[PDB]
DNA sequence: TGCGAAATTCCATGACA
DNA sequence: ATTGTCATGGAATTTCGCA
DNA sequence: TGCGAAATTCCATGACA
DNA sequence: ATTGTCATGGAATTTCGCA
């Protein structure tokens, strides 16, 4: 706009340009005389591309984009300026990393009963044992009881078989994933299916939605470790003594083993408690039935100070699972449609798809 | 005395030859003596090895006080009796000729043979793949005496398989003649 | 101790046994009668190896060992007892994981000058690119000003070459790297030595000591990953470009680039800083000399609420540096010699060796 | 006007050809005008593509305003042109057979030949890797006329090679032969 | 001085290893 | 014989433009 | 009640992915 | 069409043993 640099020029006020100043002509070119130094002021149909160049240099964000253009120029609130084209430029968005911290954690409710809800999942590769590479991990929901199975695979086939030993015991209700090919195969679903078991499912590439189990893989390999010191790692024929172990432990916040949760008395291993020699077994399940509605549930952290939360029409891009190197680590941006919950949504791609994704792997849109 | 509780005695007990299924011939069968639960394991031999693998896999879940058998050479060997007494388990024997200890128990076995005889109606060597259906029949069928299930006084619970057990207590024809015609 | 035992039977005092309780005999077996239920108290002589049976089973904590041990048995001070097992079970030492956090960083001054200090490191494997792989990056400590050479490996021979080329226009006092093979090599040493430079060693496995550049990586990798979005990865023609547009970009906490720190007036690169056109270069330089002493200088964080700063004497365990699967995380106990600042430490080994560590590789051992 | 800066003038230009040196055959000099300040790249000719690939590698740490150099066929070309309108340097040029513009510059090239006629003594083809102590000695001499050393008035601190310059300033008598060796 | 808008400074967050 | 660093972009704080 | 020692509970830290 | 968990071992807090 040089109409408007023609009315400065001659003296009269135009909002935005601060009157005090003395705005003279040089060069051809409109300029100011400001505390920092002489300043040119472009017409406002050369700022955008003015913008544009200081930015691209070093696609840097606001602050040293800034710097660089006041070099030489100056116009009103030169940063609003700044801003737009930094919410424009895709390559910054989808290379940048967030600074905002995902809203805290939730604890959901421990699941009410046993076999309400297995948690399940592979470690592994180990060392060969065997020919052996894997293990299946079970952990009940509410006790904390854990099954593990040896495996050459982390494949269908060798969970069902697995599966099937184990749900002769009895059946649960719901069995917990990740998205695993074990676990997301049709053959899996149909095997479910069969037996009256709802399929449930982590949000992609977020463990901690099944930290329960991922938990366990920790006690697991912590025991096998302090077992194997000074000796070859023959894992396979530990797994039952690791298994019973566990099983019979004490969780200190809880004061119970899993063993006892999900039994209500200890079997024949050493240290058994005799609490409940002289009650009935009537007597000892009603005593379980009230330790198990009793035990501690922990609460939801405090929001850190810098944390978004998601809300329906928000922008938001998506982690790029496995970027390969020198590639944008996030998605372009899409639109949260769904809160799920604070920690989940359901967004749209660009390319029209719906995915249900943890907030973990979000990053909210920078500059609206 | 203590009231009876889960773990304080397992009978065990082999059941077969059956058919081969998937290379296995019997199923070493083991019940909780309070509650009735019961756990089946297939095995390719009445050998004290195939007891000792199958009740390792038992005992990494729960081990019991007593084990009770009759006098099969399996369970008389000086190799179960070092196998029970590493894991502190009293080994109890019934005297010879009288094998029969426990009616509870025998209504089980009687259950489980009649129970493989009703599935495996046109499917001999099938088994191996039904001893899942058969144990969750088993420990869902509801005692006259205790009142519960098995699955119930093991874990204070209901189940999610209430209906496991649809026995309708006695062969009918077509059961009995298959059975026939196995042994033919 | 059967003989404290039997005046505890007759009804005597022996400090630690509370007097109010029945001490009685039955099985052969001292018992008492406590709160909880009947409980044997086992002779002196016993105890140990009832802590350590119970210890074992799944090689648990303290309070986790103490509830097993208290099903069947009482005597005074049982945790005492329990803390000394797990301060001689090696397996535990060497497996667990630390619970306490490093004392708070340190931020040392900013090298006084130009060329007093060079940090350097390789940046790779990248994408091929005409045969290069790597990056040798040279960041100057006091202006940030940073050279950039593609290599084919990470190994002395080009790191000396380049450096040929780099100390044409000048030589450091100083060159701090890392422990990675292209710099400890006695080729490397040499090369140092002929020119008057001293070599600077981080601490194994501490990037952090080498942050300035390593910080760097992520600056050029962005940039890289911007300029390359939806085209091949050929970085190597886009090298020199990199190291011209971040040696002229400003750090917003500066408000300078490194180039103004080092020349002290931008070159003819676009928006150039025009502030000192009509100084001569003595005044110019006379600017440059006093801005370069007032750069803000970060301070320590605070303290975590658990942290530990080590002490001459104290029993330490350095961190396994590549752990197998199923092996511990932790070396063997070994003792404090020097301290060299809060955050680094002389450590003798079992194996009488000197080593010189960062506290963020160790851990202080547990139950003293 | 405006007081004398570093990066207002390169001037630029070739020496050689001189003995094969790792496949190299000339040195492309550039001194900033100011502090006098000389940086050295070597190249296998005095052509436009070995000019614009040496200046890319000096381009990336510091851009002049001016190029001045004579009217030499590498310099004159118009790929050299748009190579410094892409860059925004302004090319000046000395009038044919006026080579010579500036003497602080003729007195480094002088300074260079003098060098290198010292450095090379019984190894003539030995000068690629002694490029860079010549540029360091070139950049830590004290300059008479501004009281400094070009890596003083380019850096604003004092070198950590103050006593790179041992240049006794004529040749010696075996100095002279080696030259006089060299082209015989 | 005192107000509202713009500019600058602060600094949690995450990422380089 | 040594040691973390710093781009980023909302929020908090300070300065500017005017009266 | 009130004191000193022992027991228990709290909870930051780190590690499973 | 979902969601973090919890062993660990010093420190903080509460209870015990005695008066
Ligand atoms: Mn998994
Ligand atoms: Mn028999
Ligand atoms: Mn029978
Ligand atoms: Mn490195
Ligand atoms: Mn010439
Ligand atoms: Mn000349
Ligand atoms: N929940
Ligand atoms: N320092
Ligand atoms: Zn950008
Ligand atoms: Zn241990």
């Amino acid at each position: 706009l040089d109409a408007e640099l023609d009315q400065l020029l001659q003296g009269h006020y135009i909002k935005g340009y601060p009157k005090q100043y003395t705005y003279f002509l040089e060069d051809g070119k409109v300029k100011v005389s400001r505390p920092e130094g002489v300043k040119i002021i472009p017409p406002q149909s050369d700022r955008q591309k003015i913008v544009l160049q200081a930015h691209n240099l070093a696609h840097t964000g606001r602050e040293a984009t800034l710097l660089k253009i006041a070099n030489l120029y100056w116009w009103p609130n030169m940063r609003k300026d700044v801003v737009k084209q930094l919410g424009r430029c895709q390559q910054c968005l989808i290379t940048n990393a967030s600074n905002k911290a995902s809203g805290p954690i939730l604890r959901p409710d421990r699941p009410q009963k046993p076999f309400d809800k297995f948690f399940i999942d592979y470690i592994g590769p180990l060392p060969p044992s065997q020919g052996y590479l894997y293990v299946l991990v079970v952990v009940d929901g509410m006790t904390g009881f854990t099954w593990l199975y040896p495996t050459k695979a982390p494949s269908t086939s060798a969970t069902v078989k697995s599966l099937n030993v184990l749900t002769s015991i009895a059946i649960p209700k719901v069995i917990h994933s990740d998205q695993g090919a074990a676990f997301t195969s049709s053959t899996f679903a149909e095997w479910a299916k069969e037996r009256g078991i709802h399929l449930e499912f982590s949000t992609p590439y977020h463990p901690q939605s099944s930290g329960k189990v991922e938990r366990k893989h920790s006690d697991i390999k912590r025991l096998l470790t302090k077992l194997l010191v000074g000796r070859p790692t023959k894992w396979y024929d530990l797994l039952p003594v690791v298994q019973l172990a566990l099983n019979n432990t004490y969780s200190p916040v809880l004061k119970y083993t899993p063993h006892q949760l999900l039994f209500g008395i200890d079997s024949n291993t050493p240290f058994a408690n005799q609490d409940t020699l002289d009650l009935t077994r009537e007597e000892e399940l009603s005593l379980l039935q009230e330790i198990r509605t009793s035990l501690y549930h922990p609460s939801t952290p405090p929001a850190s100070s810098r944390s978004w939360s998601p809300v329906v029409g928000q922008l938001v891009q998506e982690r790029v699972a496995r970027p390969a190197s020198l590639r944008p680590r996030w998605h372009k941006p899409s639109t949260v449609l769904k809160v799920l919950n604070p920690r989940t949504v359901v967004i749209l791609d660009h390319l029209g798809n719906n995915r249900t994704v943890s907030i973990d792997n979000l990053k909210p849109t920078s500059h609206q | 005395d203590r009231p009876q509780k889960p773990f304080d005695k397992f009978f065990i007990d082999y059941i077969g030859p059956l058919p081969p299924s998937q290379g296995y011939l019997y199923v070493l069968v083991v019940v909780d003596g309070m509650t009735g639960f019961t756990w089946l394991y297939p095995t390719k031999a009445p050998s004290t090895s195939a007891t000792v693998k199958s009740l390792n896999v038992l005992t990494s879940i729960a081990i019991p006080k007593v084990i009770h058998s009759d006098q099969g050479a399996a369970f008389t060997s000086s190799t179960f009796a070092e196998w029970a007494k590493e894991r502190g388990i009293h080994l109890e024997f019934s005297t010879p000729y009288h094998p029969q200890s426990s009616g509870k128990v025998e209504r089980k076995h009687s259950d489980i043979k009649r129970l493989l005889t009703k599935l495996l109606v046109g499917r001999p060597t099938k088994w191996y793949d039904l001893l899942p259906v058969v144990q969750l029949a088993l420990n869902n069928t509801y005692s006259p005496v205790l009142k519960y299930t098995p699955h119930q006084l093991l874990f204070g619970i209901d189940s999610n398989t209430p209906f496991a057990n649809q026995d309708t207590l006695d062969l009918t024809r077509e059961e009995e003649l298959s059975l026939l015609q196995e042994i033919r």
